[PDB]
């Protein structure tokens, strides 16, 4: 799970929704530029 | 049964003990070349009775106080009665270690050569130990001075 | 699992607050073809930390965790990293995901407020952890755990737990190196002291006050290796917990043999001591030899106690490290010794799990674990796991160069495994001996060999025990007939049983009638027959099929969610069939594909059935031939009826019997001839099967419904034109109001039903094309005498 | 079993001559004599064989 790790790297990320779901995605080994693709949909909505 | 080359090298490879693993290829390699080179000078520069062969090994042992070694050999000869495998084991014999250490009486039989066989044997045992005892401490004073890093 | 989008990337898209555009489902299936087990994260991570501290605006904690995530080297932190910085490439993407996020972080705030380090302790910690974990991973087992008397002793190793005021400048120097002696010994200084390990430390020294500022200096040097040699103990300890592994201890075992070589040097050094021969400088001249190396051996072992590495963890850091050791010559070669002794300690149950095809897992070091999945379960049960859970695989363990072949390693573990729930557990005859070295693909290389092997292997087996020729070629009397008598008995005899309500039916009666059927033919050369027999189902075929067909399309509730209890229990369509093979042999069919095995059956005796009576009403209608039929107006209609539906129900089996049977029947008997694995042969059984359904055409709820209707408007005309003989054969209440030569409406209606299923048939070949559907077009225009009218009604849309 | 036995003795015998050799050689030299190998060759052979990997055994000690 490691979902304090997740809360770890996102406090990392110094930002302003854990966002783990990537997390689980990153389980799957999705590659970077469906999740950059994603990424720009998901913003977008 | 094997071809030549195929059983020369499954025995030359038995022999071998075998840096890199490219350098144990290589020496397995030598080992079967080698065994090669040897086979083809056989080839290239190509009697006693066995059971005389035999009784010469025993009459040996007996002599050289293997009576009871001999009466066992003699014992898987009988048995035994290839020759050419004997022949090449007897001149492979002695090429494993030479071994150096392993109704009643009619009252006058009482013997101080068993007491002296005895003797000897407790006091051979002994210096064994001490030998065994003085070659660790050589090996470890000989160690002592070393750097220790190989 | 397989449709683990569903529970995120479509709640992405749902809770993202982004419910226009695609959403994150588009995501997901951009993800989905992109998700591997493995990882190919090759990339110039040194590149893409610069860019994300680049744009971090508060770089300190980007560069923190950038060194901190790696302190648990977690799984695949350069993925992440990668997307933390790409994302702050696109403000616009950025600002669209703070649209998303924030809005929704407003919403729940407004809904929120409505209504030091001991070492000691923390490897006391660990170690009970360790023990707890070890035990779940048992599972009802004992443990070669270290004793409590192991962690009791405290400092059991012999653990590191004089005025020198005016001391001369050389005995200054002589009473340093004998304090330095003794802390490399681990023992107290001379004139200083060394306060013990602030937890992961070696020792925290104390320097003395008279030590000279140079002389502290060049202290400085050794205290390093001091310190790295102390907490190496320390790690070797830890190592040495059987919570730690067996291979764990195996490291540290080899770390015991080089620490030999540590007390072999002071020992070295100590010669010249007792002469009283040695300098500061000769010291630090010697030391530098492998001062180094001291931190250098203190270096992996952090790296897996402090990644906490167990299984592949410490593995994959080893060989990370021997790839990265270069430069450091020395350490280049020794961690790839020690890689090569300690892939035993797990490769020897790798070769176990390979070579042995029984995987050793006291500690299941090798990722394939035997998981417990009961094979004799698969057959009976629609959901199985044992053919897929008789070998689970820990995709979180596994070494560097072993995460390679891991997958196709996978394939051959299974293989091996399938060898040992075969009762025929083996070793396969390559045991290329596992172990580590710097050939990759050399680990490869005897494992393509040993998975050929294993797959051979498997294949032979198959051909033997499991003999699947036989049981395909008794299958094929089942649910097909494939011999006349093969099912003419079970027509002839589930006659009364099938009478019989599915209430009413007689279980001993069928059981009975089946063991008379079974000894009732002289096709009985399949030896198969004990593995199967029948069954019934407490629903049509149409009661769960169509309810299926309408996958919550029109019925989720009203048919399919509809108990067939609201119905009356029918023999006909309630029966069904039973067979089995067993977990080794053969549980192939789970009651899913058991099922879909099954149904076929079903559906082909339907139409069997229904010939049938049609048959016996024209046997039945052999006197019509001694006079004029123009006097039969309730009995003649019958046969222009007749004629009008042996288009629609027998000549329909034609299609079936050829068009459809010849494809997927001769598709599996060559893709089976072809199989070599047990994946090729579900290869050509799953053709058998989805294609013979295919052209069996029962899969479209509107069009099988349609069918269907058609069928039972053969069915209903078969028992109408029954009971009119019925009601006018003893006539030389209900049978004759079935028809009274209205049977030649019930015909016009079979007639109309007969048009709006070929106009089915030019839906499915003008929709689909298809050529099961140009054959059905085509066998319905087989004269215009009954086409070109259906024709006609066809442009009559 | 009749030939296991029989290099079973052999090698009982060759342990009394004190030769120190193989079981897998005494099978490889069965079978070499009796595709018609003489035993003077295989005997020499197996010596200068054994001298070889003695030699060998001798360097890579040197070589570690």
């Amino acid at each position: 799970a490691e979902e304090t790790e997740l809360f770890e790297l996102a406090q990392a990320a110094g930002g302003a929704e854990v966002f783990k779901i990537l997390v689980d995605l990153l389980k799957l080994n999705v590659a970077p530029l469906a999740v950059f693709q994603m990424l720009k949909s998901m913003c977008a909505g | 049964m094997a071809s030549v080359p195929q059983l020369l090298d499954d025995l030359c490879e038995a022999l071998l003990p075998a840096q890199r693993r490219g350098s144990r290829k290589r020496a397995k390699q030598s080992l079967k070349k080698v065994a090669y080179n040897a086979l083809f000078t056989n080839l290239f520069q190509d009697r006693l009775p066995v059971k005389n062969r035999i009784l010469m090994l025993s009459f040996d042992l007996r002599v050289g106080g293997l009576a009871a070694e001999a009466d066992r050999l003699e014992e898987l000869v009988e048995g035994l009665e290839l020759g050419s495998v004997l022949d090449l084991l007897v001149q492979l014999a002695g090429s494993g270690p030479p071994r150096v250490l392993q109704n009643v009486r009619y009252g006058g039989y009482d013997c101080c050569h068993l007491s002296g066989i005895e003797a000897d044997v407790r006091s051979i045992i002994s210096g064994e130990e001490e030998l065994c005892r003085d070659l660790i401490r050589k090996t470890l004073q000989v160690m002592e001075a070393a750097p220790g890093t190989g | 699992s397989e449709f683990r989008i569903h529970h995120d990337v479509n709640e992405l898209l749902s809770l993202l607050r982004v419910h226009g555009g695609d959403g994150a489902e588009v995501y997901i299936d951009l993800l989905q073809k992109n998700r591997t087990p493995y990882v190919t994260t090759t990339v110039s991570a040194h590149s893409a930390k610069v860019k994300i501290a680049e744009f971090s605006r508060t770089p300190e904690d980007f560069l923190k965790k950038y060194d901190e995530l790696k302190s648990k080297n977690t799984r695949n932190l350069d993925p992440l990293v990668y997307l933390l910085s790409k994302l702050m490439e696109d403000r616009e993407t950025l600002q669209y995901l703070q649209q998303n996020a924030k809005e929704r972080a407003e919403l729940a705030a407004s809904a929120a407020a409505s209504s030091g380090p001991t070492w000691q302790q923390s490897l006391e910690l660990t170690r009970k952890m360790l023990r707890d974990k070890q035990s779940k991973k048992n599972s009802g087992q004992r443990l070669p755990v270290l004793p409590a008397w192991v962690y009791e002793r405290p400092a059991l190793l012999g653990d590191f737990l004089v005025p020198i005021g005016s001391l001369p400048l050389a005995s200054q120097e002589a009473a340093v190196v004998e304090d330095l002696l003794y802390v490399l010994v681990g023992v107290d200084g001379r004139y200083i002291s060394a306060q013990p390990l602030t937890g992961r430390q070696g020792r925290t020294f104390l320097v003395d006050p008279n030590l000279d500022l140079s002389i502290r200096e060049l202290v400085s040097r050794i205290l390093p290796v001091a310190a790295s040699y102390s907490t190496v103990t320390r790690f070797i300890e830890e190592k040495s917990s059987f919570e730690y592994g067996q291979v764990n201890h195996a490291l540290a075992a080899a770390m015991r043999t080089l620490v030999k070589e540590y007390l072999v040097l002071v020992t070295q050094l100590e010669q010249l001591q007792r002469q009283g021969l040695l300098s500061l400088q000769k010291l630090w001249f010697y030391i530098q030899p492998a001062m180094r190396s001291l931190d250098i051996l203190a270096s992996l072992a952090t790296s897996v106690d402090k990644g906490e590495c167990i299984g592949g963890a410490t593995l994959s850091l080893l060989h990370d490290r021997s790839f990265s050791y270069t430069g450091d010559s020395q350490a280049q070669e020794l961690c790839l010794h020690l890689t090569k002794a300690a892939s035993t300690p797990y490769f020897e149950i790798l070769e176990k799990w390979i070579y042995r095809g029984i995987i050793d897992d006291p500690y299941s070091e090798f990722m394939v674990e035997e998981h417990e999945l009961r094979k004799e379960k698969i057959q009976e049960d629609y959901n199985d796991k044992y053919w897929d859970q008789r070998y689970t695989v820990v995709q979180r363990q596994i070494p560097s160069f072993l995460q390679k072949m891991a997958g196709k390693v996978l394939s051959t573990g299974k293989y091996l495994n399938v060898v040992r729930e075969c009762g025929h557990d083996v070793t396969c005859p390559v045991a290329k001996e596992v172990v580590y070295t710097l050939k990759e693909r050399a680990y490869v290389e005897q494992i393509e060999k040993a998975f050929s092997y294993a797959s051979k292997v498997l294949l032979d087996f198959l051909m033997g025990e499991k003999e699947l020729l036989a049981h395909l070629r008794s299958i094929k009397r089942y649910f097909l007939m494939d011999q006349g008598d093969f099912f003419v008995h079970f027509m002839d005899l589930t006659e009364e049983e099938l009478k019989k309500p599915v209430d009413d039916i007689t279980p001993t009666r069928l059981e009975a009638l089946l063991e008379l059927a079974l000894r009732m033919s002289t096709a009985n050369t399949d030896p198969f027959k004990d593995d199967l027999k029948i069954d019934l189902m407490p629903h049509d075929l149409i009661t769960q099929l169509l309810r299926v067909l309408a996958i919550e399309t029109q019925q989720e509730k009203a048919m399919v969610h509809a108990d067939p209890t609201e119905l009356t229990l029918s023999g006909l369509e309630a029966f069904s069939f039973d067979y089995v093979v067993t977990w080794p042999l053969s549980l192939i069919i789970n009651r899913k594909a058991l099922t879909r095995y099954q149904m076929l059956f079903r559906h082909m005796f339907y139409c069997k059935h229904v010939e049938r009576q049609l048959c016996s009403v024209w046997i039945s209608n052999k006197a019509a031939k001694r006079f004029s039929l123009h006097s039969a107006k309730w009995f003649a209609g019958a046969f222009t009826l007749r004629q009008r539906m042996l288009n629609f129900v027998q000549n329909i089996q034609s299609y079936m019997m050829f068009e459809v049977m010849e494809p997927t029947w001769h598709v599996l008997e060559q893709n089976l001839r072809s199989a070599s694995n047990i994946d090729d042969v579900l290869g050509h059984h799953a053709s058998f099967l989805d294609n013979c359904l295919k052209d069996c055409m029962l899969t479209n709820p509107e069009l099988l419904r349609v069918f269907s209707k058609l069928m039972s408007v053969c069915v209903m005309f078969t028992n109408c034109l029954q009971r009119f003989t019925q009601s006018m054969k003893l006539d030389s209440p209900q049978l004759a109001s079935s028809f009274e030569a209205t049977i030649t409406k019930f015909d016009k209606n079979f007639s109309a039903h007969l048009l709006d299923l070929l106009a089915r048939l030019s839906i499915y070949s003008t929709s689909d094309c298809e050529h099961g559907m140009a054959s059905v077009i085509s066998r319905l225009d087989f004269n215009g005498f009954y086409t070109e009218r259906l024709e006609r009604l066809s442009a009559e849309r | 079993n009749a030939v296991r036995e029989t290099m079973d003795v052999l090698l009982e015998i060759s342990r009394i001559l004190n030769t120190g050799l193989d079981m897998e050689t005494l099978s490889i030299c069965v079978r070499l004599c009796e595709q018609g190998i003489n035993p003077e060759a295989l005997s020499s052979v197996i010596k200068e064989l054994r001298k070889a990997t003695e030699a060998l055994k001798a360097a890579e000690n040197m070589t570690s």
